């Protein structure tokens, strides 16, 4: 089958969600770039740059209009009329990610929001912020974009989440089509928007140390690991993931082995999870 | 008028949002303005949270450097704490951050900056580029240059796991806290660790050195440019005992030729040319105010301009291996005689314009990736397993702390004040930011800004020499705005 074209664009991002990507086992990011997807614009790693890279992207999102995907990392700000993510210029005018979300989204076959900033509003929409930090969904919502959005969460996902998700699509699209694929990915999404592979079981009811919680029996030091974390701020309770099972690169460790679970995946990270390290 | 105005936004293989608008007369650029395009205002962010927060909340600056703002976050934490971290566990940071360095630097050269001097497959995202992209090497080098850049990708990936073991996970580490790291190393993770570690390091010895050496010598050009104002920053990282005193990088500051010594009360912010109020100018980081005003006129950019005694300084490994002239690689002692007919053997031996130059960075940044290899042996040397690597102090009711390092592309420092046990301020201070800043108030030119001056623009449809000198800093504006 073909590659599809891709479009990344970078709102209120920390690059994590790119970087955790780059760190996919299998398949690689190399396998993933080559053989599964048309990474056409990515401002991190694209050969071109500037206004040329931006109206190689617009070519390709007219010749593949309705068929191509868009993954946004990062929320959209909208106060001070998105100036506080310009992402781009063209023809002599700036581009705001308000802007480039309203060019793009409605044209896209789908809309990925990866990581919690873009699924969630995240860090740059907490308590202290002054953007307007929004989700995409909300922000499309807004402006009466009905593209289907698919969240990806996690401070960052991890990179099994993002290639997951895709994968799962384009099977879907490949067998059914592409209306009809696209049905059965939103069948397979929490009320969150969040797919129920990764996100569908929670992570203390799955927790090695549930046997310790149950027994009352808590770690007082970080690095004490015979007792349950949760007296030093685990959030397992709240969280919905799967690091408990496939754990993070190349399963090498995890947050509540190394540490607590912060919950990032989560809608109401960080505020509602904070502090980090008291119950 | 003969002055032809470029714009380019964004600057691809970077990190983060940067516009780059140059000005091109006789074939040279002649004037330079940088524009960081986003803002999230973590300082504002983070005031009244438990201070411990703070060391997961900056990670999220940037996803690339999260280890850094850690980093700097825990060593202000733990003043402000008067916690007293076990050796085991500075040698633990050390270990976790260390590793981060590879990762970093291996993800610049061949994923970020080879693409400026290598072709790649006739596939997006590397095609389309420029029709004059100004590419030298052989169809045999060029062939090089692609497997290498296909097995970064592993060797990047691969330090992320050593990165991970002892912090949890990466990006974003939940590792390194206040009182010093949560996991003490077990003989096990030492042994996935150091399997790990020599992959990377027989990479690192035997294609990234020599790679960057051998590019350069093709293109022997761009030593001659992206000087700037030949001045540079170096805070201090990494330290070696518990006392403060010996650290992998020492501090220091270069400018006009003369070394001095490195004092941070004369760190100061400007902002005329930033979109922040106008009454937030010229603050040191501990009484630093983040006020965003984007509709100020005459300001172009979300990076505030520090200067150090009113002077630009750059940050970064070049700026680190000029201050601290550490003895160069064999690899980097033979290749600079048979490729440059060069004879050298500390890093300083290269001469002022050969290293201040825009191929002079990314020879920095190679020769400091194999000098981390040796830190990170010797830290493997002196890690114990099984020794308790954290305390778990209390949080202050009223404290100030400041931390400081070095983050793979320069200078970093986190300040906190903590007042009714809440964080009521927390300023930072990172390398992009010296880097990538706009002029301050005095109208001076960052550093960037300034290297750009002179950069050849001989074919206006074709600028390609404009980013390539950016990305010689490795630039990240996530760093440079938070
Ligand atoms: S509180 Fe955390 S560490 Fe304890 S059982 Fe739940 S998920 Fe596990
Ligand atoms: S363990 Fe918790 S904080 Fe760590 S990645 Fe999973 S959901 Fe996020
Ligand atoms: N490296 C890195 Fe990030 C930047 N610039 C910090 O500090
Ligand atoms: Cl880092
Ligand atoms: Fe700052
Ligand atoms: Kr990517
Ligand atoms: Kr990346
Ligand atoms: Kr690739
Ligand atoms: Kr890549
Ligand atoms: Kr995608
Ligand atoms: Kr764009
Ligand atoms: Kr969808
Ligand atoms: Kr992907
Ligand atoms: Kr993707
Ligand atoms: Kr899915
Ligand atoms: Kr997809
Ligand atoms: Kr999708
Ligand atoms: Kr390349
Ligand atoms: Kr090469
Ligand atoms: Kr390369
Ligand atoms: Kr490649
Ligand atoms: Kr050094
Ligand atoms: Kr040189
Ligand atoms: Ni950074
Ligand atoms: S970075």
């Amino acid at each position: 089958g073909e590659r599809p074209p891709v479009f990344w664009l970078q709102g209120q991002g920390c690059t994590g969600c790119s970087v955790t990507l780059l760190n996919s086992v299998h398949p690689s990011i190399a396998d993933v770039l080559l053989k599964v997807i048309s990474l056409e614009f990515h401002p991190t790693v694209m050969a071109w740059e500037g206004e040329h890279a931006i109206e190689h992207m617009r070519k390709v999102a007219e010749k593949f209009k309705g068929k191509f995907f868009l993954v946004i990392e990062g929320s959209v700000p909208v106060e001070a009329d998105g100036k506080y993510c310009i992402i781009g210029e063209a023809n002599h005018h700036e581009i705001s990610m308000v802007d480039a979300l309203k060019e793009f989204g409605p044209n896209a076959a789908a809309v990925l929001a990866v990581g919690t900033c873009a699924a969630y509003g995240g860090i740059p929409a907490a308590e202290g912020s002054e953007t307007g930090a929004t989700a995409v969904s909300k922000f499309l919502g807004d402006n009466g974009i009905k593209t289907p959005v698919v969240n990806i969460p996690g401070c960052p996902p991890h990179p099994d989440w993002i290639v997951g998700t895709v994968v799962l699509a384009l099977d879907a699209i490949k067998k059914n089509g592409l209306e009809g694929g696209l049905a059965e990915v939103v069948k397979v999404l929490d009320s969150d928007g969040r797919p129920t592979p990764f996100f569908g079981r929670n992570i203390h009811e799955n927790c090695p140390y549930l046997d310790k919680y149950d027994e009352g029996v808590m770690s007082a030091t970080f690095t004490d690991k015979v007792g349950c974390r949760y007296d030093l701020g685990c959030k397992g309770p709240m969280t919905m993931a799967d690091c408990f099972e496939r754990k993070w690169n190349g399963g090498v460790n995890w947050c509540v082995q190394n540490a607590v679970c912060i919950g990032c995946v989560e809608p109401d990270f960080p505020d509602g999870k904070s502090p980090f390290y008291q119950a | 008028t003969g002055r032809t105005t470029i714009a380019i936004d964004p600057v691809t293989r970077i990190e983060g949002h940067l516009k780059a608008e140059v000005v091109v007369e006789n074939g040279k650029v002649v004037d330079a303005r940088l524009s960081g395009g986003m803002y999230r205002g973590f300082e504002t962010i983070l005031r009244g949270r438990d201070p411990r927060d703070a060391s997961q909340i900056v990670q999220r600056i940037c996803g690339v450097c999260p280890t850094a703002h850690s980093t700097a976050s825990v060593l202000a934490l733990d003043e402000a704490f008067g916690a007293k971290v076990p050796n085991n566990g500075r040698i633990t940071r050390n270990l976790i951050f260390g590793a981060n360095y590879l990762q970093s630097h291996i993800l610049h050269f061949y994923h970020l900056s080879a693409q400026d001097f290598v072709q790649g497959p006739d596939t997006a995202p590397f095609v389309p580029r420029f029709p004059k992209s100004d590419l030298r090497l052989s169809k045999e080098l060029n062939k090089a240059g692609v497997d290498q850049y296909i097995e970064a990708l592993e060797v990047r990936r691969i330090c992320h796991e050593m990165v991970a073991l002892f912090g949890g996970r990466m990006p974003h580490v939940q590792g390194q806290v206040v009182g010093g790291a949560t996991e003490i190393p077990t003989k096990e993770k030492l042994v996935e660790y150091a399997a790990r570690f020599k992959k990377v390091r027989d990479f690192v010895e035997q294609k990234y050195v020599p790679v960057v050496y051998t590019i350069g010598s093709k293109y022997k050009d761009m030593f001659k440019v992206g000087q700037g104002f030949k001045a540079a920053l170096c805070v201090g990282a990494f330290p070696l005992d518990n006392s403060g005193k010996k650290h992998l990088f020492m501090p220091g500051v270069y400018a006009k030729g003369k070394d001095m010594p490195f004092d941070p009360s004369k760190i100061k912010e400007y902002v005329k040319y930033s979109w922040f109020a106008e009454e937030t100018t010229g603050l040191n980081y501990k009484e630093g105010k983040t006020i965003p005003a984007p509709d100020k006129a005459g300001a172009y950019s979300f990076v505030k301009a520090p200067r150090y005694d009113g002077l630009s300084l750059e940050v970064g490994p070049l700026a680190r291996m000029w201050v601290n002239n550490p003895e160069l690689s064999p690899v980097g002692k033979k290749l600079l005689k048979d490729l440059f007919g060069i004879s050298a053997k500390k890093f300083r031996d290269l001469g002022e314009e050969a290293a201040f130059s825009l191929m002079g960075r990314h020879v920095a940044r190679a020769e400091e990736t194999y000098y981390m290899l040796g830190a990170i042996e010797g830290w493997l040397k002196e890690i114990k397993a099984g020794e308790d690597t954290v305390v778990m102090p209390a949080v202050p009711a009223s404290a100030e702390g400041t931390g400081f390092t070095e983050a793979p592309r320069g200078s970093l420092l986190h300040y906190v004040k903590v007042k009714d046990s809440k964080i009521d301020n927390y300023q930072i201070v990172s390398a992009s930011l010296w880097n990538c800043n706009p002029r301050d108030d005095m109208g001076q030119r960052g550093a960037v800004e300034e290297a750009l001056i002179g950069i050849p623009v001989d074919d206006i449809q074709n600028p390609v020499n404009v980013a390539r000198l950016i990305r010689a800093f490795d630039p990240x504006l996530g760093c440079a705005v938070h």
